[PDB]
C-alpha cells in the first residue's frame, strides 16, 4: 500500500510547499511507511531539479510515465559538437556570452543550439529554420539526453502543437493548442499507451486518468497543490481516497473569516469537499477556522509541514564586531522585502557595521536590487539568491526577520528557531502566533508596523544579552516541532484516515 | 536576428 | 546497370505521356534489359492506378522509397468499424448518402472517417477534432492499408505541417509550409535516412537527393516530365548521365522556329542543355527543328514513342447500314473537335447513316455537348468517355479523324493505324506527316481547311474501295513502328549513349 | 449547416 503525494513539479529553487512535500516524503521514510512523490506537469529538468534531494525512486512524473522514461537514468553523455562537425560536416559559429551556437550547411542557416553549460554536455534545446529564417520547430532535450518534446510553432513563435517522445524516439503524446487572451491553451491531447490511442481535453483530464492507472487498493493520495490537483480528483471514483493539504491562509481577505470567498487555488477543492477524506492544515488557528468555515462538513486536522532535527553544523557563531540579520523569503510582494531595506536604512545610523543577507528568488529582485542601490546600501544588504543548504549561514546569524502580510506556516521561521537565531515577525496568520512567543524567542508586532519593528530590532541589537535568552528559547521552541512528534501525528493519521 | 534564441 | 524512366504520377486514365513511359518499360523488357518506371509526387492510390499496367517491382516512386513502402503489396483488409465498436468502444454514426461515419467517445466526437468503398474495406481519411469542434489533424491512409501522411491544419483549414511515416509508424520526413498568393508551399523538408537527418528547402532538391541514392555506377536516367525532372536533374552532379525527352511541340509558337520562346515545360531543360547526353523527339521533323534551333549542342535522335504489334482482335468487320468515324483525343482545345461537330452537321444532310464516336475526357466536354444539342445532333455524336480497352471499338471503325493543331507524335494515329483503321488529319508538327501518306493510308490536309477537310472525308465515304485500299495500307504503314524496329533503335542508342 | 464543415 503506497502513499502518494500530489504536486505539480520541482523547480530549480524549492517553492515552500515542494519543501513541505519532501519533508513528508522524509518522514515517512523514517517511520518506514512507503511514500512517492508525483509530479504533473511536463519538466525536462526534473531528474536534475531533484537530486539534491530525493532519489530517482521516490517521485513519478506523468510525462516520465508515459514518455516511458519513468525511473530512468542519466545517459552515457553524447558529444553534440563533435557529431555535427566531424559525422555531419556542418560548421559552426559560437554566439558570444552563452553555451549556444549557430549551426550552417551549404551556405544555409540550418539550427540553434543552446547548451546548458560550459562544457557543452548537456543539450538543452534547438531551434530549426526554413528558408525564409522563420522558426518553425523547437526541439526540447530532458537532462538525461533524450529528446523530450518537439513544438511546432505558427505565425510569431505561436506554440501550435507538441509531440511527446520515448527515449526512443517515439511518439507517446500529442497536445494541440489554440490562444485565449495571448495565452496558449490546451485543445486536445492524444496519447498511445498500453497499444491504444486516447483522447482528451485538457490536462486535468489525462490527469485524472493517469491516477486511476497508479491507483491499487490500499493506497492513499495526498492532494498538495490544489488549483490542479483537485480538479483532477474532482474526476476520479470516490473510491479512490484523498485528502486535501492546504499550505496558505484559504479566504481571500483573511479579515472575513465567514464571508470572505474562497483563494482561486482551493475554490474546485472547497467546492466537492465530500469527495475527500480530510483536509490537513499546518497551524492550530487554521484547523479552527477552515472547521467552522465548512460546517465540519469532513474532518480538519493540524500536522505542521515543517520539523527541526539535531543540527550538526555550528549554532550562534557570532562576529562580535558587526551584526547580520537575515531574510529566508521570496523576491515576491507578499512578503513585502522592500520593508526591511527601509529597515536598514534607518539603523546604519545606529549600527555601522550592520548587514541583511536576503536568501530567495523571484521577480521583485529588480526593483529590490534598484531599492538598495537608490539607497546607497550595497555594502549592507545583500540579495544572496537561492542556497540549496543554509546551514552555514544560519551559523552567525543575529536575528531573522519576517515582514509577509500572509504564510500558512513559515518553514523558515522553524529553521531559523531550530539553528539558534531568534525571529521577529509580524503577527500574521497563519504560523508567526503559534511559533513565536514574544520575549522568549523572539517578538511578534502588529502588520506593518514599522515603527514597531524598528523599535524592537533595534532594543535587541542594544542588548546581546537579550539575544543570547532568546536564542536559547529558540532552540527551546524548535524542539516542540521534533521529528518524532510529527512521526507521531503522521503515523496516528494514517492509521486512522481510511474506512476499516 | 534576436529571434533566434529563445 | 539500370534504366530509369522519370516521370511525376499515374493517374485514372492513362495519358500519351505516360503511355510512352510504359511503352518504353515494355521495349527494355523484350529486349532483356533492366528498366523501371520512377514516379516523384506523393500518391497514396499510386499501387491501384499502376496495377492495370505494370507490375509492383516495374516502378518505384519517391515517397515510397523514403517511406520504407517500394515494393510493398496490399494488406488484407483490417475491419475498422469492428475495431472501433468492439475493441475501442466507440460509438459510430454514418453520414447518410455517404460511406462516412462519425466517431464518439461516449456522446463526445472525436473523429470523422471517409471510407473509399461501399464494402468499408479501403479507409481512406480520417479527421481529427479539439473540444471546439477545431480540425487539428487529417490522416490519409495508402490504399495498401498503412497511413501514410497526418496533415496538421492552421486557422480556416490551412495546411501547416505534413508528417510521412513508414508503415509501422516511424516518420520518415516532415514537410514544413507557408502560404503565398494563398496557396501552400513547402519552405523546408526533413528527411530522416539512412540513420541520418537531412535538410532541403524544396522538393526539387529532395527529387535531386533520391537521384542521387537510386544511382549506382553505369545506370541511366531518362527525363520525361521535364517540368519537375529538369530541375531535379539540374540539381544532379554531371557524373549521373541523363538523358531528355520531348513529347511535344517545343515552343510556344511553331510557326516560328527561330525565335519563339521555349514551352514553359521546357525552359528549365534548353537552359541547361550541356546536363544532358541528348535529346530525344519522336519524328524526324522534330529532329531537325531542334537541333537547328539549339546550335547543335548535344546530340538531338528521334525515336517514336509509340509501336505497334499484331491484333488479335477482329479488324474491319464494319456495318454495312451504317459509317462509323472515331476520334480517339483528349477532350482538350488544342485537339479542336468542336470542328469534327461541324464536319458531322455537314454530312448528316447527305449521308445520314453517320455516326461519330469521340474516346477521351477533358474540360472541353461540356462545350462539346452544347454544341450538339445545338445542332441536334445527339442521335449522331457520341462523347463515349474513356474508354481503357479501345481493341472493339476500332474493329468497325470507318475512318479516324485527328484535326488537332499541336503533336509530338500522336500515339492514338498509329495505334488506329495498327488496328487497319484509315486516317485523315490536319498536316502539323509534329507526327502526321510521318506516319501518313495520302492516299495510301488516308489523307493530309492544310491545317485548319475544313472544306478540304469535308470534301475528303465525304469522297471515302462514297468510294468504300478506297476505304478497303487505305485500310491495307494502314496495317502496312504500321509495319513500319513494330516493336521490332523501335527494339533496333533503342538497343543502338543505349549501347552508344554512355561515355568512354 | 455547420456539420458539414466536418467532411473534405
Ligand atoms: O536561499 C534559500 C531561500 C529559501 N529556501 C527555502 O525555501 C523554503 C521557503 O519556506 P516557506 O515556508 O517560508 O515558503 P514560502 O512561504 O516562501 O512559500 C524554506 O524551506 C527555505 O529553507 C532555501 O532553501 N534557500
Ligand atoms: O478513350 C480513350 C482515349 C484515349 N486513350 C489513350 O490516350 C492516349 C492519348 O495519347 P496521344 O498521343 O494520342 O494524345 P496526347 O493525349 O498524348 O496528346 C492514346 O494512347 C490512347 O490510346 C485511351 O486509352 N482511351
Ligand atoms: C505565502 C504562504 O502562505 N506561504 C506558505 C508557507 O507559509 C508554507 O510554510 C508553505 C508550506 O506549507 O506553503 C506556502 O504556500
Ligand atoms: C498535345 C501533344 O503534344 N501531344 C503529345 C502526343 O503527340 C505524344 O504522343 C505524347 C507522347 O509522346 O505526348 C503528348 O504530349
Ligand atoms: C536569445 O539569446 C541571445 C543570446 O544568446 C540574445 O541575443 C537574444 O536576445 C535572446 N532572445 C530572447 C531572449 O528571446
Ligand atoms: C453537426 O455538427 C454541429 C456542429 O458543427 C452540431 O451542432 C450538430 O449536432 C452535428 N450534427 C450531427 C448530425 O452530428
Ligand atoms: C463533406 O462530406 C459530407 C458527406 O458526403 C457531406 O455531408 C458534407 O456536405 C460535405 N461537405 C463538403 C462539401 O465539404
Amino acid at each position: 500500500a503506497m502513499n502518494y503525494f500530489v504536486g505539480n513539479s520541482l523547480g530549480v529553487n524549492l517553492t515552500g510547499i515542494e519543501k513541505a512535500i519532501i519533508n513528508r516524503l522524509n518522514l515517512f521514510k523514517e517511520m518506514g511507511r512507503p511514500a512517492q512523490c508525483v509530479f504533473l506537469s511536463w519538466n525536462r529538468y526534473l531528474y536534475r531539479n531533484a537530486q539534491n534531494y530525493i532519489t530517482s525512486s521516490d517521485y513519478i512524473n506523468m510525462y516520465d510515465f508515459f514518455q516511458e522514461a519513468t525511473y530512468l537514468e542519466r545517459n552515457e553523455p553524447f558529444d553534440w559538437l563533435s557529431y555535427w562537425t566531424d559525422e555531419c560536416h556542418y560548421t559552426l559559429k559560437h554566439v558570444e556570452n552563452s553555451h549556444d551556437f549557430r549551426i550552417y550547411d551549404q551556405e544555409r542557416f540550418l539550427m540553434y543550439a543552446h547548451f546548458q553549460d560550459p562544457k557543452y554536455r548537456i543539450l538543452d534545446y534547438v531551434n530549426h529554420f526554413d528558408s525564409q529564417r522563420r522558426k518553425v520547430k523547437r526541439d526540447f532535450y530532458d537532462v538525461r539526453g533524450f529528446l523530450s518534446c518537439s513544438r511546432i510553432l505558427v505565425d510569431k513563435q505561436q506554440t501550435l502543437c507538441e509531440f511527446f517522445y520515448n527515449p526512443e524516439g517515439d511518439t507517446k503524446l500529442e497536445k494541440y493548442f489554440s490562444y485565449k487572451d495571448g495565452k496558449p491553451e490546451v485543445q486536445k491531447i492524444i496519447v498511445y499507451y498500453a497499444n491504444k490511442q486516447y483522447f482528451f481535453n485538457n490536462e486535468t483530464e489525462l490527469g485524472a486518468f493517469f491516477i486511476k492507472q497508479l491507483y491499487q487498493h490500499g493506497d492513499l493520495f495526498f492532494s498538495d497543490r490544489n488549483v490542479y490537483t483537485a480538479p483532477i480528483f474532482n474526476l476520479t471514483p470516490e473510491s479512490i481516497p484523498v485528502v486535501a493539504v492546504l499550505h496558505s491562509t484559504h479566504i481571500k481577505n483573511i479579515d472575513a473569516l465567514d464571508s470572505s470567498p474562497f483563494k482561486n487555488v482551493y475554490k474546485a477543492m472547497f467546492e466537492n469537499l465530500s469527495r475527500y477524506r480530510a483536509i490537513i492544515v499546518s497551524t492550530e488557528q487554521q484547523k479552527l477556522d477552515v472547521e467552522k468555515r465548512i460546517n465540519h462538513t469532513i474532518p480538519v486536522v493540524n500536522i505542521p509541514v515543517g520539523y527541526s532535527e539535531t543540527i550538526d553544523t555550528p549554532v550562534q557563531t557570532l562576529d562580535q564586531r558587526s551584526v547580520k540579520l537575515i531574510s529566508v523569503a521570496r523576491y515576491s510582494p507578499e512578503k513585502q522585502l522592500h520593508q526591511q531595506i527601509e529597515l536598514i536604512k534607518r539603523l546604519v545610523s545606529y549600527v555601522p557595521k550592520i548587514e541583511l543577507h536576503m536568501y530567495g528568488f523571484g521577480s521583485e529582485s529588480k526593483k529590490l536590487n534598484e531599492l538598495i542601490q537608490k539607497y546607497g546600501l550595497e555594502n549592507h544588504v545583500y540579495l544572496r539568491g537561492f542556497l540549496s543548504n543554509l546551514d552555514q549561514e544560519y551559523s552567525d546569524a543575529y536575528l531573522s526577520l519576517i515582514t509577509s502580510n500572509m504564510e500558512g506556516f513559515s518553514l523558515a521561521l522553524l529553521e531559523s528557531l531550530a539553528h539558534g537565531v531568534p525571529v521577529i515577525s509580524y503577527d500574521i496568520k497563519y504560523g508567526p502566533n503559534e511559533l513565536i512567543t514574544s520575549d522568549f524567542n523572539g517578538y511578534l508586532i502588529t502588520k506593518n508596523d514599522e515603527d514597531a519593528l524598528f523599535d524592537k530590532v533595534k532594543y535587541v541589537i542594544d542588548h546581546p544579552e537579550v539575544q543570547q535568552r532568546l536564542s536559547k528559547g529558540s532552540l527551546a521552541k524548535a524542539q516542540q516541532y521534533s521529528k518524532a512528534s510529527l512521526i507521531k501525528q503522521w503515523d496516528q493519521f494514517v492509521r486512522l484516515i481510511l474506512e476499516h | 536576428s534576436d529571434s533566434d534564441s529563445d
